[PDB]
């Protein structure tokens, strides 16, 4: 029982500044499976249409490389957590359905067991915490 | 003339004695002490009547509309309970000494007859 | 419109730019404070009365006289010790430090700055020193200095077109100066006459090089254009004290928005000043609204109640 370990912060994510294309969210991408081709046309069309604006367009490209290229792995590392985090989930239902089958199927004595009903309290204490 | 017109220069040093607490509330009692008459706590208001009569001033006036400048605005740059609280009651207490210093009945029968 | 009060009167009020082809209106402006014995810079934005969140602030001595953008992480003020600083924002720990400052900008013993503009790499600052300076970034020197421009007190500068600008004084003078010139004399005074009227403010038209406007003591918007003689080509009834701002919105400046010390802001809207319907947005018991900053939609301005009104909706 040392899967369960939020000191990863998993859910928690570093989110850069992303001063420009905030405003392209993941709608069309999204089983959690964002396409990344859903956001490389939509960033694709911006870029044209800024270049057709003609506007500092080959100064501010390279702002627009790097945070199609930082995107990328945004997304990359959205899927890997989502799917880490269901792992865990179906982990930790496979471990309390084996939990509750060793509980309820138990003949023994429960004087012994005591200690282990007392160290999977308290390993549950900080999980439940 | 402090070492630029007098007018400006007058309000640059009263901004001047009001950053902090320590030298606005000692500021504050100097005045409070020196609008006492001589003869203690009626005539003769304690102060000459042509004081600022050389520039265009309006006489003590500058001094109690900075006062209540003070205590109306910068009231909440004082972060120690104590210090403000020392401050509010030496405001009081010069509003309290100019208020006193009023004649009323004087101007009562002035007025009248 | 609503109002946040912020516990110091606030005499500066600018929205930090959008970067380049952005799509979003203005979320982030500046302050900056006078009249405490700690003045501060702050940075603020607002969530989609508003929810504000400070990111993070500074100190400054002195009186905040001025405050003007350089960039979208560099903020210029003026402080009345007379140094003008460059301060810049660090956006991935939300810090604010100091860049690079020039304390003796304006000294006589100390002399307030009371006015710069910034057009990247270049700072224009005026002072009651009647000094007028040109810095760049990264220079500490000033590039010039034009000692002892003006006689008067200088209140307020703008550019026409670099390295021209034109300065505005405490007996109603427009004065144009260029950096390379010889002398400590303007090419050109403009000016009402009558009453010399002190000017407090002044802002270049966006798209009109040639044309100005400015707010006077007596709270009198006058419109000029450089190339039209010596006097205003409009002057304009408004306020019943004196005009702190005047700002010509950026995009559309068929609409230009004035501030006064008898606590109204007034938007105008000439929908041509050579090249009127006007609506005063605050509240009745307002005391005096010193700064205003308009981008696209997005109103900020800054009031001696301690008190910023915004709007991000004033076309809607």
């Amino acid at each position: 029982f040392d899967f369960i370990n939020t000191d990863y912060k998993w859910e928690e994510i570093p989110s850069p500044h992303f001063t420009y294309l905030k405003d392209l969210d993941l709608g069309p991408c999204i089983g959690v499976h964002y396409d990344i081709r859903k956001a490389q046309e939509i960033l694709a069309l911006k870029r044209k249409e800024y270049e057709h604006s003609q506007l500092a367009t080959p100064e501010f490209l390279e702002t627009v490389e790097l945070e199609e290229k930082v995107l990328i792995e945004w997304l990359t590392v959205r899927n890997r957590a989502n799917l880490l985090l269901t792992a865990r989930l179906n982990l930790l239902q496979a471990w309390a359905n084996l939990l509750l089958v060793m509980i309820e199927s138990n003949d023994f004595k429960s004087t012994p067991k005591m200690a282990f009903l007392l160290q999977a309290l308290q390993a549950i204490l900080p999980t439940l915490e | 003339n402090p070492f630029p017109g007098p007018q400006e220069c007058m309000e640059m040093m009263f901004r001047e004695f009001g950053t902090g607490f320590e030298q606005s509330n000692a500021f504050i009692q100097l005045l409070t002490t020196l609008l006492v008459p001589p003869e203690g706590l009626n005539d003769s208001v304690p102060f000459p009547e042509w004081l600022g009569s050389s520039i265009r001033t309006l006489g003590i006036e500058p001094y109690v509309d900075f006062v209540f400048d003070v205590f109306a605005n910068r009231t909440k740059d004082i972060s120690d309970p104590s210090q403000l609280r020392i401050l509010r009651l030496s405001c009081l207490d010069f509003v309290m000494v100019c208020l006193v210093t009023f004649n009323e009945d004087l101007i009562v029968l002035g007025h009248e007859s | 419109i609503y109002a946040k009060f912020v516990s110091q009167k606030i005499s500066k009020t600018r929205w930090r730019p959008l970067p380049p082809g952005s799509l979003q209106t203005a979320e982030t402006f500046a302050t900056g404070s006078w009249d405490n014995e700690e003045n501060y810079i702050s940075l603020w934005s607002i969530g989609d009365e508003g929810d504000h969140q400070l990111l993070c602030d500074i100190r400054h001595h002195g009186d905040v006289m001025d405050l003007q953008f350089f960039d979208q992480e560099r903020i210029v003020a003026a402080s009345s010790t007379g140094c003008v600083t460059v301060f810049l924002h660090h956006p991935n720990n939300q810090t604010l430090s100091v860049n690079q400052q020039w304390t003796t900008a304006h000294y006589h013993s100390s002399a307030p700055c009371t006015g710069v503009v910034c057009n990247n790499p270049e700072i224009v600052t005026v002072g009651e020193d009647g000094r007028i300076n040109l810095f760049r970034a990264d220079h500490k020197e000033a590039v010039r200095t034009i000692d002892n421009a003006d006689s008067s007190t200088l209140h307020a500068v703008t550019f026409l077109r670099t390295p021209e600008i034109l300065t505005v004084n405490s007996i109603g003078q427009l004065k144009i100066w260029d950096f390379r010139q010889q002398g400590n004399e303007p090419s050109q005074i403009l000016s009402l006459t009558g009453d010399r009227v002190p000017l407090h403010c002044v802002d270049r038209h966006p798209n009109q090089q040639h044309v100005v406007a400015t707010g006077g003591q007596d709270g009198m918007l006058s419109i000029w254009d450089v190339r039209q003689g010596t006097m205003p080509v409009s002057l304009l009834k408004a306020h019943e004290a004196e005009m702190w701002e005047v700002h010509f919105h950026p995009s559309n400046p068929e609409h230009l928005f004035t501030c006064s010390e008898d606590g109204s802001l007034w938007h105008w809207d000439a929908s041509s000043w050579l090249s009127i319907e006007i609506t005063s947005l605050l509240p009745s018991r307002s005391l005096s609204v010193n700064t205003l900053d308009v981008l696209g939609p997005c109103l900020v301005c800054g009031t001696d109640a301690e008190a910023i009104y915004v709007t991000r909706h004033l076309f809607s």
